RNA sequence: UUAAAUCCUUUAACGAGGAUCCAUUGGAGGGCAAGUCUGGUGCCAGCAGCCGCGGUAAUUCCAGCUCCAAUAGCGUAUAUU
RNA sequence: GAAACCAAAGUCUUUGGGUUCCGGGGGGAGUAUGGUUGCAAAGCUGAAACUUAAAGGAAUUGACGGAAGGGCACCACCAGG
């Protein structure tokens, strides 16, 4: 830059650019223009009673909203000039915690003084961490309820117990209304962790829900979700997805009066027929003498526990040995491995992505260029403005086709969050998620096992295909989910746009969802080919230099003749290929690069393309509170 | 084209650590380091064997 | 891409399978490699290594001591 | 007859165009 | 057979570049003259040694690779595949002493004959002598076909390979009986006079170099031995070939000659015995050529450090010395 | 003790048998102190300040076991002597 | 003195007779840019970013000569069977 003053002026300009950018982000939240500041509370340990501190937390002005079981409230004060909306969740109740922390702007964790947190709390903590934390603030309760001699050491013992999850964070105690005021102040002025999924879409938390049935006998009618728009500008033409109940097209939006403004009937838009985004999840349009033979003719309760131990041994057989499958001697090997082929090299040798495809692929949607459409959609949300309802506006939504069970469970306690789907998000595709196994569970999980997915705001059961996470075209199928590897789960699911957090759960017993694998959503495409391998073992029992006789790999003669072009390989590293079949039983002469050890094992690799099972249902049962066995 | 990330970490069999008795620490360990080197000396013709030398 | 000025950097991720922890659009603490600005050993034109991902260390994540938030 | 096929390219997913 | 059809072209041609100048070509030189892919050519070489494509040589100081007999054969067929002459392999093979006859089929399905020279001094010189043999044979094959001679039709030549018209029959040495001995005799005697008219003597015009097509048509092959009529002993090689045919038909078919052709006619036919000013587009090309040469020279010196064999030998003795002390 | 406390010091009682009241961080080809041990991987993954290790017996990678250095500290990046 | 060599290239770890210029791994590069001199061609002055484990000097054995001389062999030829 040069020149003392001119060099400094450069720095002065950049300060004014960055300070304006910061002021833009904070005025959007908690105030006269912005919505409220939605704060979720989780007490982590069982000893902690949330009403004990939540009654300190309430006092400004209160507006106690109520449900069946849960009691969440609005807080408003012109002293700090900040609008709040508190929400309280019990850990273990996985269903509620995750579904309303994915809208909550701030999480406030409550912690017991003598221990760190409960095992039940740790379960919910592992989920929140992996589905995406907003802004966390740690709080305690039993600190001032102890003498000064212990009070110093208690906070030190907590810090060591906390470090293993929250590395460096201050703990603010909740005992006095003065202490709680310090906390509110801290929650207001805080660096916001902008969660990527929430920002590109447009969402609502439900403050009040009304049901107008068209026909009560049909048990389907019009919903009236009233709350604040928080994400982007809500467009009526776009579809709307309610979190636990699926996606449905909505009829009408209206903007009534804001029930709680900071300092104290008309419809916004009606949906046209043509501009409307359409509800279509799948594709619409579908001479010899008497006795002589052939040879001479040429001249002329405890059942599941037993199955678990079977799975444990199958996992050991596929961790010690790659994918060693024994050839059947009863059925012909060319028949049992009909659809299998040999690759010269798994990395290089060509395989057509549009070759032999299932009929289930002719029911989904592909992308011509995924990344280009992803850039085009994300630009048309950020750089473009639509005629819809802006953020901060208290609106009411009217949805055309919605079941009674939605309202029924809302009045019980479970919150409704509804987010506007982006373009091409009602359609189905083949979703790919890179996902590592959580150290919590050590249950053997097979490939086409039915699992519970949480692909960011969506919930479903599915049967995935686990794969190698590679950069190449072909991906090798993994028959079991490994404890340390990162793996790609491939499943038919309705197309969502990355980035999105992805969780995997498994229905245990009594209806307990057990977190097995956490990750994220990768690129969504059906062209990503997953390849199942089968390694057939053989035995070299007669060895000459460079050429050897192998048995027990096959049992017929024309089994060897079928897999002639398949290149053999060897445990001790020799690369060969079969020459002649000899016996009527499965014996073969085989050429190699070098001389084989007698201690050796010959083996060929067979490959087929495998596609996932179509087991998509948006309905997933409510889990019971989680506990440790 | 090629490029796995952490291939050899996930392919290796996860062998559990054996349970041995605790090691002595501090002065106690230094005592044991002294007596293993200068006290019970075994005579050798040229000394070619090390401390960890396995075969 | 650094925060404090906006320069682009190629930064080597150390131990095997540590690339899987790092995801696109994440906070990353980068340090030097050791040689004050030389490309260290094998890697060409790479001077920097990743130390932390989203305020937790790669050394911990590899050893399975801590969880990564997102 | 050995490890050779004619496998037709006749059924594919409907692709969204850019 | 040929499955791999990308990097195998560039690596094998790079060997042929070094083969023309030097004996055993080091692996350091190969990657520099095959600059399209860098680093991963060393695993290609390990796939080449699986087949009979290249041979490894680590004698004393010389470390590298040389091209084989069969490896030189694959390179010509790969070039003929791009010229759309060879697609699939026919199995009827007459394995000789100087050359191998391979049946080839094109895109159309029409079967042609392919000649591969197998001359067998180091193997480098043997695979260079086969290059000169095919270029000489194709020169005569073009010269005779244009001048009305009953020879196989020349199609294409690649290094040592010669593609010719498929004339299927039996050589004259293994013929029991001919339906018309006199007409065949007069046909063969005319062809010696025909060559002499063009100023050529066959030299070795025997029953071992003549093929009958359905016992009607005499076909001539093998032409590296041909001499000029300007030679002092021109009539001697002429008369020896005449007497070879004269005796053969009297021996095998018991036909005595009525016509005795001994005419010297040189030459009534063609003598075949001889057989701001600089535009920015150019500036860009010239700058590119300079910048590539600077990078290629630096890559050569990086590859010359591969010595890996020298370090392995030195490490073995040091372990023995420390253990004995 | 102290403004009042806390801590230290001083003291009643309880408080130690190795599955505990369990010591860590780096390393173990050379530089440079300490394994041609065992399994896994097969120029891949990775390591490696530098020299280099890996392309099927890996003293160099991931593990197990064993050992060494420092020790309530010990690594890593950077400025500098 | 690394040495070939050097009565200077000696009187240097037993290091100080006076004094001018000038080098600090190799490249980038004696390049850009500025200044200045030049009718011009150019000269003088003169970087960095970045890249690389080397760039080199002396000496020494002789794997290879597409170097030269000899000598030998019906597993070579010549005259032959």
């Amino acid at each position: 830059e040069l020149s003392r003053v001119d060099q400094r002026h450069r720095a002065s300009q950049l300060r004014k650019q960055k300070k304006e950018a910061v002021l833009a982000e904070k005025r959007q939240l908690g105030g006269k223009d912005g919505p409220p500041h939605q704060v979720l509370v989780v007490p982590l340990h069982s000893r902690i009673s949330l009403p004990e501190a939540m009654q300190l937390l309430q006092d400004g002005t209160v507006h106690l909203n109520e449900l069946g079981n849960t009691q969440n409230f609005m807080l408003l004060c012109p002293r700090l000039k900040h609008r709040w909306f508190f929400t309280s969740a019990r850990p273990g109740d996985l269903h509620v915690v995750l579904d309303m922390a994915k809208v909550a702007d701030t999480i406030l964790f409550l912690l017991d003084p003598l221990e760190g947190w409960d095992s039940t709390g740790d379960y919910c903590l592992s989920c929140l961490f992996a589905q995406g934390l907003p802004t966390y603030t740690l709080a305690v309760q039993g600190i001032s309820g102890l003498p000064l001699k212990k009070q110093i050491d208690t906070r030190k013992k907590l810090s060591k117990a906390v470090e293993k999850r929250f590395p460096h964070d201050k703990l603010l105690l909740l005992d006095t209304q003065q202490e709680a005021g310090m906390l509110l102040r801290q929650l207001a002025n805080q660096k916001q962790q902008h969660l990527a999924f929430r920002d590109r879409r447009a969402y609502l938390f439900a403050h009040a829900v009304d049901f107008v049935p068209s026909e009560e006998n049909n048990l389907v009618g019009t919903l009236k979700i009233s709350g604040y728009v928080r994400g982007q500008t809500l467009n009526v033409n776009r579809l709307l997805h309610i979190v636990g109940y699926g996606d449905f097209q909505m009829k009408q939006i209206d903007a009534p009066g804001d029930p709680f403004p900071l300092n104290p009937k008309v419809l916004m838009k009606a949906d046209p027929g043509r501009q409307e985004s359409l509800q279509a999840e799948v594709i619409p349009d579908p001479k010899v003498p008497k006795g002589t033979s052939s040879y001479q003719a040429e001249w002329i309760d405890e059942e599941a526990e037993a199955k678990m131990l079977e799975k444990y041994k199958q996992e050991r057989l596929e961790e010690m040995f790659p994918d060693e499958v024994d050839t059947p001697r009863d059925v012909a090997a060319r028949i049992r491995f009909q659809k299998y082929r040999g690759l010269k090299s798994f990395r290089t040798s060509p395989w057509d992505p549009k070759e032999n495809l299932p009929q289930d692929y002719a029911r989904i949607f592909q992308f011509q260029n995924f990344t280009n459409t992803r850039k085009s959609i994300f630009k048309e949300v950020e750089e473009k403005e639509v005629e819809g309802a802006e953020v901060g506006w208290y609106v009411t939504l009217h949805v055309s086709e919605v079941p009674v069970s939605v309202v029924e469970c809302f009045r019980q306690g479970t919150p409704l969050i509804a987010f506007s789907l982006l373009p091409h998000e009602q359609k189905m595709s083949v979703l790919n998620m890179v996902v590592r196994r959580d150290p919590g569970n050590t249950e053997p999980v097979k490939a086409k096992e039915e699992l519970i997915f949480h692909c960011g705001f969506r919930r479903f059961r599915a049967s995935p295909l686990f794969s190698q996470h590679t950069a190449a075209d072909k991906h090798k199928l993994q028959r079991f989910l490994t404890a340390d590897m990162a793996l790609v789960a491939t499943v038919y699911a309705p197309i969502t746009f990355p980035p999105a957090s992805v969780l995997l759960f498994k229905q245990k017993s009594n209806g307990m969802h057990s977190l097995i694998a956490t990750g994220h959503l990768m690129s969504v495409d059906p062209d990503r080919m997953v390849i199942k391998r089968v390694v057939l073992s053989g035995h070299p029992f007669k060895i000459f230099t460079k050429m050897a006789v192998v048995r027990y790999m096959f049992f017929n003669r024309e089994d060897v003749l079928w897999f002639k072009p398949v290149e053999l390989r060897t445990k001790w590293g020799r690369r060969g290929h079969i020459k002649e079949p000899l016996g009527t039983h499965g014996h073969m002469k085989c050429s190699f690069d070098g001389k084989l050890k007698s201690q050796d094992t010959v083996l060929m690799n067979l490959y087929k393309r495998v596609f996932p099972k179509w087991t998509y249902d948006p309905y997933v049962p409510e889990p019971v509170p989680w506990l440790k066995s | 084209s090629l490029a796995r990330a952490g291939k050899v970490r996930g392919q290796t069999p996860k062998v559990a650590k054996q349970e041995k008795k605790k090691k002595k620490t501090g002065r106690a360990k230094r005592r044991m380091q002294y007596n293993r080197r200068f006290v019970n000396v075994v005579p050798t013709f040229g000394k070619k064997k090390g401390p960890n030398a396995n075969s | 891409q650094l925060i404090k000025n906006g320069k682009k950097i190629t930064a080597f991720v150390p131990n095997d399978g540590c690339l899987n922890f790092i995801e696109e659009n994440d906070e990353v603490l980068v340090a030097g490699f050791g040689r004050k600005g030389h490309a260290v050993g094998d890697i060409p034109g790479v001077r920097f290594k990743v130390v932390k991902v989203a305020n937790v260390s790669l050394l911990a994540l590899y050893k399975g001591k801590k969880e990564r938030p997102r | 007859s050995i490890c050779s096929t004619y496998s037709n390219l006749y059924n594919h997913p409907q692709l969204i165009k850019y | 057979l040929r499955y791999m059809s990308r990097d195998d072209f560039r690596v094998l041609t790079a060997v042929e570049m070094g083969m023309k100048n030097h004996e055993i070509v080091p692996g350091s030189l190969i990657a520099s003259i095959a600059s399209l892919k860098h680093g991963g050519c060393n695993k290609v070489l390990r796939e080449l040694v699986k087949h009979k494509l290249i041979a490894w040589e680590r004698t004393k100081t010389v470390q590298g690779y040389r091209l084989t007999n069969a490896g030189y054969d694959y390179l010509a067929l790969k070039t003929l595949s791009s010229r759309q002459v060879v697609e699939s392999v026919g199995n009827q093979m007459g394995v000789g002493k100087e050359s191998d006859i391979y049946i080839v089929a094109n895109e159309e399905g029409q079967q042609f004959a392919l000649k591969l020279h197998r001359l067998g001094r180091h193997n480098v010189s043997w695979l260079y002598l086969s290059r000169l043999s095919a270029m000489k044979e194709f020169a005569y094959m073009k010269a005779l076909y244009e001048r009305k001679f009953p020879v196989p039709k020349p199609i294409d030549y690649n290094r040592h390979a010669v593609v010719m018209e498929l004339i299927n029959g039996y050589p004259l040495c293994q013929i029991h009986h001919v339906e018309d001995p006199a007409s065949v005799y007069d046909e063969a005697m005319e062809l010696i006079v025909k060559l002499a008219n063009h100023g050529l003597i066959h030299g070795d015009f025997n029953e071992f170099n003549l093929i009958l097509d359905e016992s009607d048509h005499i076909t001539m092959i093998d032409f590296p031995q041909m001499v000029s009529t300007s030679h002092p002993n021109a009539e001697w090689y002429f008369d020896r070939d005449v007497k070879c045919i004269k005796d053969f038909f009297m021996k095998r078919f018991s036909y005595e000659s009525e016509l005795f052709p001994t005419f010297k006619d040189i030459r009534r036919e063609d003598t075949l015995d001889v057989e701001s000013t600089i535009p920015p587009e150019l500036v860009k090309q010239k700058v590119k050529r300079q910048l590539t040469k600077q990078q290629k020279s630096a890559v050569r010196r990086r590859l010359q450090k591969g010595a890996n064999i020298f370090t392995k030998q030195r490490r073995e003795n040091m372990q023995n010395i420390k253990s004995s002390l």
